[PDB]
RNA sequence: AAAUAUGUAAGAAGUCCUUGUUACUUAAUUGAACGUGGACAUUUGAAUGAAGAGCUUUUAGUGGGCCAUUUUUGGUAAGC
RNA sequence: GGAAUACUGCCAGCUGGGACUGAGGACUGCGACGUAAGUCAAGGAUGCUGGCAUAAUGGUUAUAUGCCGCCCGUCUUGAAA
RNA sequence: GAAAUUGUUGAAAGGGAAGGGCAUUUGAUCAGACA
């Protein structure tokens, strides 16, 4: 019959990134998660305690619960044609900061500093992002630069 | 009551966009450019005639 | 032919008139209907909206719902205005002075008032008072205590009143409601 | 007299005719599941930050 | 009693100024509409003339038309057409080109037309086929107090400001494409010129990138 | 594909602010309008070097009339043209009047001997024969006789009505 | 180790400063969480769009499907 | 060395012929032309002339002609079967 | 004293079905306003 066991279709997804094998190294173990945190799922397959399920690798939460040796996360999950709210259970091992929060902060550090100094010396701050914008009119120069002609090349088997 | 249409009704042509009226003075779209003339470098004609 | 984000030919889903077939309650919309056309202020067009709602959507406000409202903070002097029926609560002993104006007023409700020194007056005695609905009060009762809204979105761990003729022991308190009999809900 | 065991067609058309909505996130949300150790000492922090503004605005 | 000829004098008088304004800020737009063509021909020439080339700026607004009609549509394009406002064919709209906007384009080039459109095509846009959007109604322009009324905020008070903002994006250009409304345009009067319209111009069809031939199948469109 | 002209495409692949001032190269197409120029131009860039479409930029395109377009020419063409099975080289030579004029008669040639449509013909060299006794093809080389003349038997006079009351005769 | 699909973020429920609460935590007013007070407004934190957003009750029919593009399994193949 | 023409584009350039449509029903608005009085193609057609007041037009019906049109209901993925 | 069905008289059509839709001719018939 079918199987659709707890750890099923997961060969690949629990390797242990080749020639990174052993122990974890301890800078995992030494960073602090506050309730609030923004943090993205990636299992290790070193460690079986706690481990999320495979729905969940890859997948982004915060933190709402801070426990001894593990966290507590918010994701939410997509079931029919609705998304469900999942408190899940993870050590501190199968988990990492999420960098796509980082430079948020930085930005609104520098938005404030760019703002601070305008109300000083003038209006129209200019703080909001911009696609990029087609390029402006220039002036290609030649000097040193004769256009060389080409053409297609006939065809050579060379097998 | 009925959308009567620009450029080719001339009382509406002058209700909205009364720089129309002065436009037909020196007729604004028959203008003459004033002749120069200088001559493409020498390095833009083989490049151009190039085989 | 066009792509349809929306439904095409939707109704608003509010009410524009009441249902009722009362000639007096018609003649208050009519009223009330110019009044909020033609004074450009919040007040008439909120008791347009509250004059259309049905027997559900306006609760009894009770008399003493009206004298905790006037213990606030320099709201001792706003008349009440309640767009429903105002009933006698026998809880209460002090009952301030300040008149109330309402749709209906049961026997108890308007000599309870009249006795306390108010003034029971109706809706379109208000309009020639104030036509901006200058220093009034709307209050409306609660919605949520009805005995049919408990039993809304019965299912597993909601703990909302299962719909049951007959209560007591061998009445829906079996295997599905404790841990003795099979599984906990 | 076989049928047709199972497919997902117009699965994904059906759930996106009342459309997949966010599951509306509120201020405080809820506290299940939180260490009980750190609850039981914020309903006494919670205790004392609301007598010492009664005594501030007494 | 009054108001017979006192206000009624006051009202001829008070529009008087308004035409006065767009007379003289019309006549201001006609001095650098010509300014930046004549400049852009001597920097050709003159680039030309000291053994370099001139490149030209990107265009920053296309006029895109919907060409495909509205059964069988894959929905990641159908959703794209919904936020251009193109929601039946032979309709257009503004868009202005940056990186967001170029990569809505090519999702969609099976099914729309467009190009960079000049300052007559533009012009004959607005006077013919100019429809406001004003409280979800699709009202014509046909008077500069309309404009005036809803966006005047924004500086544009005459139809011709509106068009100024358009061909030169200013900083108002999302409020003043979003009033208009997306333009109704029928089937060309000359035909579309290829025996079959569902290729990319490219290969000899019809949608695609087509720049400023773009302006020969509008106006006959118009 | 249509009534053909002749550009000539230049392109910068962008300079970075590593390398600036980049080879600026060059190629002529045969092509209807500066539509299909362009597309063309980066159709062999891509056979030559690493760049594309988003990677580069169109420096100048002009449009390369005949000298002398009122002389008759004898033109030798180079082609690479893909077949239903493999991909061969091949040597045409057309008497024409100009350069855009041999290219017209070669699609026109190519499609209806070879059934070889115009995405899968490669213009390798076009390239006026400047003397006689080079041309190595015999249907070229039956023009360039001295005082040549020919007759035109068989004139099929068209009509315009549907009935002639006289029998047509087709002398010349 | 792609392409296509896929998760999160692009602010007022934010940021910063000041110092209150606790039976939790720390060698320790250290930290944690929640507040008091103060400062910073809509070029307030990318683009585009919106016949508006949110929520509830009740009930009908259906629970034999088929075809086409592409991906693909069994089979010599099939309008399998 | 000096021009013309072709090609592409613009004109709030001029002008002729044809077709369909005439909705609204006191005044109000935006304009233009005029020294003014006023006028105007400016928020929807008027003016003049002829013919018939009967079978002129129109309706109904039969027939003819041109084109199109398979049986109704039902179960079914699928019915003119 | 209805329909199915039948007789007589009158009118019309008919080259291996009949019946129908749009348009008009022809024939029969009807109406209006005559202000």
């Amino acid at each position: 019959g079918k199987s659709h066991g707890y750890r099923s279709r997961t060969r690949y997804m629990f390797q242990r990134d080749f020639r990174k094998h052993g122990a974890v190294h301890l800078s995992t173990y030494l960073k602090v998660y506050k309730v609030g945190d923004i943090v993205d799922i990636k299992a290790n397959g070193s460690i079986q305690k706690g481990m999320p399920h495979k729905f969940y690798q890859g997948k982004t939460g915060v933190v709402y619960n801070v426990t001894k040796s593990s966290v507590g996360v918010i994701i939410n999950k997509m079931v029919g044609n609705r998304y469900l709210e999942k408190r899940l259970n993870l050590r501190v091992e199968h988990i990492k900061h999420s960098k796509c929060r980082q430079e948020f902060l930085e930005r609104v550090k520098a938005n404030a500093a760019k703002r601070a100094e305008a109300k000083a010396q003038g209006v129209a701050v200019q703080l909001k992002r911009q696609p990029a914008q087609p390029r402006e009119s220039r002036i290609v120069s030649t000097e040193g630069n004769v256009p060389q002609t080409l053409a297609p090349v006939p065809y050579e088997t060379f097998i | 009551v009925l959308k009567k249409n620009p450029l080719k009704n001339k009382q509406v042509l002058l209700r909205l966009n009364p720089y129309a009226k002065v436009f037909a003075a020196e007729k604004l779209g028959s203008k003459k450019a004033e002749k120069t003339g200088t001559k493409p470098a020498a390095v833009f004609t083989e490049t151009l005639k190039h085989d | 032919g066009i792509d349809h984000t929306s439904k095409q030919h939707k109704r608003s889903g509010h009410r524009t008139a009441p249902k009722s077939d009362n000639v007096y309650l018609k003649l208050l919309v009519k009223l009330y209907t110019f009044l909020a056309r033609r004074t450009d202020a919040p007040f008439n067009k909120v008791v347009l909206k509250a004059l259309f709602l049905s027997k559900i959507n306006r609760p009894p406000v009770s008399v003493s719902r009206i004298a905790r409202a006037l213990k606030q903070e320099g709201a001792a002097n706003k008349t009440v205005v309640v767009v429903g029926t105002v009933t006698d609560d026998a809880r209460i002993f002090e009952f301030p002075k300040t008149t109330v104006a309402a749709l209906r007023f049961t026997a108890g409700a308007r000599a309870k008032i009249v006795k306390a020194g108010g003034e029971c007056i109706t809706l379109d005695q208000l309009a020639v008072r104030a036509p901006k609905g200058q220093n009034t009060l709307i209050l409306r009762g609660p919605r949520n205590s009805r005995e049919a809204v408990r039993h809304f979105g019965m299912g597993p761990h909601k703990g909302k009143a299962p719909r049951i003729l007959s209560t007591g022991r061998k009445f829906e308190r079996a295997r599905g409601r404790r841990r003795s009999k099979g599984f906990k809900v | 007299a076989k049928s047709k065991n199972h497919t997902a067609h117009n699965q994904t058309r059906k759930a996106h005719r009342n459309g997949i909505k966010k599951p509306k996130t509120y201020k405080y949300p809820s506290l299940k599941g939180v260490d009980p150790k750190f609850r039981r000492n914020h309903k006494h922090a919670l205790h004392g930050t609301a007598k010492a503004l009664a005594a501030a605005k007494k | 009693a009054e108001q017979v000829a006192a206000e009624r004098a006051a009202r001829k008088a008070a529009n008087k100024e308004k035409r006065a304004i767009i007379l003289e800020r019309n006549a201001a737009y006609q001095k650098e509409y010509e300014t930046a063509e004549r400049n852009i021909i001597q920097a050709k020439r003159d680039a030309k003339a000291a053994g370099s080339y001139y490149v030209e700026a990107q265009h920053k607004l296309v006029f895109v038309v919907r060409i495909k009609g509205i059964n069988k549509i894959p929905p990641k394009p159908r959703k794209v057409l919904q936020l251009l406002r193109l929601t039946r064919i032979n309709s257009g709209t503004f868009v202005k080109v940056t990186k967001a906007t170029l990569e809505l384009l090519k999702l969609i080039e099976p099914y729309v037309a467009y190009g960079y459109p000049s300052y007559s095509t533009i012009r004959q846009l607005v006077y013919k086929r100019g429809f406001g959007k004003i409280n979800k109604q699709r009202v014509p322009l046909s008077d500069n107090a309309i404009i005036e009324a809803n966006l005047g905020k924004y500086g544009i008070l005459s139809i011709d400001d509106l068009i100024h903002e358009i061909i030169t994006v200013g900083p108002h250009f999302k409020q003043a494409n979003n009033f208009l409304w997306p333009f109704k345009l029928s089937n060309p009067s000359g035909g579309w010129g290829v025996p079959r319209k569902f290729k990319h111009f490219i290969q000899g069809g019809s949608f695609g990138n087509r720049e400023e031939f773009i302006n020969k199948l509008v106006k006959s469109m118009n | 594909m249509a009534h053909f002209k002749e550009y000539q495409v230049i392109g910068r692949r962008l300079p970075t602010e590593s390398v600036p001032e980049p080879k600026l190269f060059r190629m002529r197409i045969f092509a209807s309008n500066e539509v299909i120029a362009k597309s063309r131009y980066w159709y062999f860039l891509q056979k030559l070097h690493k760049v594309k479409k988003a990677s580069g930029e169109i420096v100048s395109i002009n449009q390369i009339n005949e000298a002398h377009p009122t002389k008759v020419k004898n033109f030798g063409v180079w082609v690479r043209y893909d077949s239903r099975s493999g991909t061969h080289n091949m040597y045409k030579e057309i008497r024409d009047v100009s350069r855009v004029a041999a290219v017209e008669t070669l699609y026109q040639d190519m499609a209806a001997r070879h059934r070889a449509r115009f995405r899968s013909i490669h213009i390798l060299k076009v390239a006026e024969i400047e003397k006689t006794a080079d041309v190595k093809r015999q249907y070229v080389k039956q023009f360039l006789t001295k005082d040549l003349k020919f007759p035109l038997p068989h004139r099929v006079q068209k009509s315009t009505k549907t009935f002639s009351y006289k029998r047509p005769s087709t002398f010349y």
